[PDB]
């Protein structure tokens, strides 16, 4: 269409939307359906029962919190697509569901049939011209400008990296683990309960969530810490109790790199990224490792860098610059890229057509994406 | 206002509001990694000529060919 | 020559080592009476403790010391033990070791003030405070399997296979026998019964422990006491009073597999085990889904094993085996379980001796705890 | 059929009664029957045996009177009939009982049995062709015109908390205390006896009411006045005499906030908010503290709000603005609020037609208020 497509970054923790060609995406709202768990007696109550962006933050203790993307993956296809439609809404965008391009976001090495279902949406429910569904490294190197790079990001949800050598990105490198931000809060409020603060309700979660963003330094000595004291300082709830957060600050960023915590056996960051620096060939990892990209919300913990220096020079060889690159938008970096993929002559030919997918269907979709 | 004659319990001398007096980032200055500033009009002039043929490409499980390389032709 | 002590937030049963069953039975209940500038005369006590103050609950406050296994009050928790030690077993603890015994999960500042007290007050030479599922796993006569405690205060999930804990796919819930208690009190007085205060309080959960059951399908039984009126029962107070009740009988545990009728936006205790076994690795659930071990008192309902069974089965895949271990004592299988781990040879090392605590101090019993 | 709709706000002490639109209940009484001392045996007395609001108070002296409703709850059914078919008389409204739409109130947690009998009366004695039995929280709110708020009412026999957040209303928050303004009566009577004088009789009961209503302050620290000797202001007894009152007008409203120290087990007025508030969500406290909502006339002693003021900054956690909003309006708060309620054209789908009452009954009435 003559008009200008949607970039979507559809994250699991802030699912980033907006228009292609801007600088900044005008509309970031979490990614959660809240229902109300109480019952309206008094007339002139608020309605729809179905509260989703700042109406949900501003009234989180009337509705229950559902995520509907658990991993990355979409558990829930009626939230998701209210979740869609509310981006569509007059609300978020006013624009109309079948009238632009769609550019949507989507974590590596994801089941096909998420592909397949989501475009059944897109094509289905609401009837876009045409869906690109596409990798967040490679958006995240198309924002920074560079072409080099091993993309080491970190959502809600899902950590992975893609290394990618000037435009060649090795299919077998990639390197994925489901342990991210939103699990490293639910470690949390396990070490909360252990403290003796407690947290179960769903609209409890995110005050927990917050407690995570505030206060949780991750330190460059793990077992030396751990084995110290603290001052143990305090943080103030929303509802103004004072809580003293101990040791579990230091204690629950650890997860990301020591799966070991949550009691499943799989690789750390910095495993993640070695391994995929390594499973690449001789001729490369030289330059991987003096072009580390980060994104993601969950790499921005205090010392995040600081330890992957430490863990990186613990396992790469030793006289190899190693050069960690991160932006400042680093939550935006991948819609960023979104933008200047979508805003490009080109993108037209790489898109799938409406009439593309009528024809052939899933073949099509998992013919051109990644 | 005429709650007060018509009707006996409603006393004055109320203060209706009884109150108390209305009292009234960090982690991307690190030295281990080089922040970048991201700038989209630099990135959009970069790429901005930058062409991607999409003759014939795939990228599913399909075993015809030898290899699989999409995203063949230019400009 | 041991004492088997089990704290749980009602019922404190007590014992020696080696018995079958346990001496001291009594409801830990503190109670101070009201006071009123009136006088007494030809003495009484200052705060009856056990059953003193579950024959004089007509005037004194019935205060738990513990609310969902966390001690609330150490003061009332130590003269619940000195009533214990020096009157039910009536032997000081200095010539024993003890063996306490706490539920999972719980905050360290409770399994660490119980050691010191217990050396530090009492002069014990060794104590041990053990996981009430894993003492119920003893007494069940397995090593393999998954117990489903349920006291009053709090319910448990704790999968053991071949004596190895998994101390991941460890669930806890809060809703437990005293928020039946609660559940019930409400809608007694919903039928026109108020029972206001903490004195009665114990009368309707004698009604409880006497009249409630759990029903099998419970919208048809709720459809038949709608319909018919045979299931109506009849219950006489302390007083000559007599009630008659009909939906409270089923509708009472309907709480324990249906937490939204007391808002707790959780999942249920067919669900959480379910959620418990889920939890672990995919090549050891058919022994748990064979070994369903229950426990505690709150599974004390008749007819309960049969709704676990059918829940699980409707969740748990058609080929699977499930079978759902009910023994008729259950209600002392935690301090049963104690018995046979203090009596063991080998359980010797696991003690925690005085001058342990005199050289590290409260922080050697995480180390030795489990 | 249609006229207008009446509010019958009934209660505990003060039945209150007026047409919808009306500002001001130009008919309220205290709710009570009149009966005289000496059972009639021909006439020359009080005859009838029958009198209600201004000819039950032309006589003191010569009456037994007996209270039709206690703690929200009808014990005498006769008795309420009798003084609706007063509201309906010749004196209150002079209007047909089969005509007007007839609201009504009561306490939150009232037994059914209290619902289905009084749609008996109001569909079988006089058949209404609307009824709504509302709460009595809700109503306040409406009064006020506020969506959030802490409705915190006491009336003569029930004092609760139900926290109501946008029209929201949560029952698992809701504190209810059976102690208020009849009750105060009798603990000041009882300080009465302390004081010297002395009243046995329901109509002399009923002076003790007028003793209290009219002298009966709460300072914010009662021993500061008990240390000094307060001035003990007279009081011109309605038989003629007079009565220097003295500490008791003081120490009688201190029921309200320390029951523990006459002997009865409750949490007070100043708990019942608190524990409302607490047992909401995290994320609510905040607006509610800042919003509570007064209403009945147990309310309306002199420093009142300062001292529940003192006590909520006692309870409740630093730094947290509160607003107990008192309104002047506070004895007919839910009347007004009634009035606003019924006068809506929403309203219309809120009642239960004559015929709709016949289909089912009591699950009609059950299903479609609630
Ligand atoms: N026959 C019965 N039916 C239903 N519930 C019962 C019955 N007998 C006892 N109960 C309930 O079981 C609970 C007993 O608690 P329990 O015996 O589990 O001790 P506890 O203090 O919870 O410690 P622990 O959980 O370690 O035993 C009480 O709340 C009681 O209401
Ligand atoms: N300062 C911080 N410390 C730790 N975690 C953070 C911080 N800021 C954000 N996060 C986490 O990062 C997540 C957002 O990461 P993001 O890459 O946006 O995920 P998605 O791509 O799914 O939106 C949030 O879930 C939040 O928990
Ligand atoms: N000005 C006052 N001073 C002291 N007590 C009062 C005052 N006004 C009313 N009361 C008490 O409050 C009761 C009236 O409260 P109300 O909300 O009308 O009760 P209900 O809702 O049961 O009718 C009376 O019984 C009286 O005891």
């Amino acid at each position: 269409i003559a008009n200008q497509p949607v970039v979507i970054d559809n994250g699991s923790g802030v699912i980033k939307a907006g228009f292609a060609g801007d600088q900044i995406p005008k509309y970031c709202f979490p990614n959660y359906v809240g229902r109300p768990k109480h019952v309206r007696v008094m007339a002139g109550a608020l309605e729809g029962d179905i509260f989703i962006g700042p109406k949900a933050e501003e009234h989180r203790g009337l509705l229950s919190i559902r995520y509907p993307m658990e991993h990355g993956i979409v558990k829930d296809w009626n939230d998701m697509e209210r979740i869609w439609q509310y981006v569509y809404s007059k609300d978020q965008l006013q624009t109309f569901s079948e009238e632009h391009p769609v550019l949507l976001t989507e974590a590596p090495l994801n089941p096909r049939k998420n592909r397949e279902r989501a475009a059944e949406v897109f094509f289905e429910t609401f009837n876009v011209p045409a869906l690109f569904i596409s990798m967040q490294a490679v958006l995240s190197l198309y924002a920074t400008g560079r072409t080099t790079g091993v993309v080491l990001d970190s959502g809600d949800g899902v950590t992975h990296a893609v290394p990618i050598y000037e435009g060649f990105a090795m299919p077998h490198s990639i390197m994925r683990i489901d342990i991210a931000g939103r699990d490293v809060s639910r470690f949390l409020r396990l070490y909360l309960r252990k403290e003796g603060y407690d947290f179960h309700s769903s609209s409890e979660f995110e005050i927990v969530k917050a407690i995570k963003e505030r206060a949780c330094y991750l330190s460059i000595n793990p077992q030396k810490d751990e084995t110290l004291e603290t001052e143990k300082a305090q943080y103030y709830l929303p509802d103004g109790s004072t809580i003293e957060i101990g040791p579990s600050r230091f204690r629950a960023p650890e997860l990301l790199f020591r799966p070991d915590l949550i009691g499943e056996e799989s690789e750390g960051i910095h495993e993640v990224l070695v391994f995929a620096i390594q499973k690449s060939d001789m001729d490369l990892r030289r330059t991987l490792f003096s072009n580390i990209v980060l994104s993601g919300g969950s790499t921005l913990f205090k010392g995040f860098g600081d330890r992957l220096l430490s863990e990186v020079k613990k396992l790469a060889p030793k006289d190899v610059k190693i050069r960690i690159s991160a932006p400042q938008e680093r939550l935006y970096s991948t819609w960023i890229g979104g933008s200047i993929l979508a805003s490009l002559d080109t993108f037209k030919k790489m898109w799938v057509s409406k009439k593309e997918y009528e024809e052939d269907g899933a073949r099509s979709i998992h013919r051109k994406t990644f | 206002d005429p709650k007060y004659a018509d009707l006996p319990g409603i006393a004055r001398n109320e203060p209706d509001v009884y109150e108390t007096s209305d009292l009234p980032l960090e982690e991307l200055t690190s030295t281990s990694v080089e922040h970048i500033i991201v700038n989209p009009n630099a990135a959009y002039d970069k790429f901005k000529d930058k062409r991607v043929g999409t003759k014939g490409l795939d990228f599913s499980d399909r075993i015809g060919k030898t290899k699989r390389t999409g995203y063949e032709s230019g400009e | 020559a041991a004492l088997v002590v089990d704290n749980g937030s009602g019922m404190c049963k007590a014992g020696f080592a080696g018995d079958d069953a346990p001496r001291a039975v009594f409801p830990s209940i503190v109670g101070r009476p009201r006071h009123q500038g009136v006088m007494v005369g030809m003495g009484q006590k200052d705060s009856y403790v056990g059953d003193e103050a579950q024959s004089k609950r007509g005037i004194l406050t019935l205060k738990y010391p513990i609310e969902h296994g966390i001690v609330t009050n150490w003061d009332d928790m130590e003269k619940i033990w000195h009533h214990t030690f020096y009157n039910e077993l009536r032997v000081a603890p200095e010539e024993h070791p003890v063996l306490l015994t706490e539920a999972p999960l719980n905050p360290k500042a409770n399994r660490e003030k119980m050691t010191q007290i217990m050396f530090e007050t009492f002069n014990t030479p060794a104590m041990y405070v053990a996981i009430q599922a894993v003492l119920s796993l003893y007494a069940s006569g397995r090593t393999t399997g998954i117990v489903m405690d349920s006291g009053d205060g709090v319910t448990h999930t704790v999968p053991i296979y071949e004596g190895y804990a998994l101390p991941h796919a460890i669930l806890r819930l809060d809703l437990a026998g005293r928020d039946l208690t609660d559940y019930l009190m409400k809608i007694l007085t919903e039928r026109g019964y108020s029972f206001t205060t903490t004195a009665e309080r114990e009368i309707v959960r004698d009604i409880k422990e006497k009249l409630c059951y759990v029903a099998l399908d419970f919208e048809q039984e709720m459809a038949t006491a709608a319909s018919s009126s045979s299931l109506e029962k009849s219950y006489e107070l302390p007083d000559g009073q007599v009630i008659t009740i009909g939906n409270e009988r089923f509708r009472c545990p309907e709480a324990l597999f249906q937490p939204s009728f007391l808002g707790m936006e959780s999942c249920g205790i067919h669900e959480t085990t379910f959620n418990s076994i889920m939890k672990c690795d995919v090549d050891i659930r058919k022994d748990l889904y064979a070994n369903t071990v229950l426990s505690g008192g709150t599974t004390m309902y008749p007819g309960i094993a049969d709704r676990m069974q059918k829940e699980i089965t409707a969740l748990a895949p058609s080929t699977m085996k499930i079978k759902i271990i009910a023994p008729p004592e259950r209600k002392y299988s935690v301090w049963i379980g104690g018995s046979i781990l203090a009596s063991l040879s080998t359980f010797q090392q696991m003690w925690i001796s005085k001058q342990e605590y005199d050289e590290s101090g409260p922080s050697i019993v995480h180390r030795k705890c489990f």
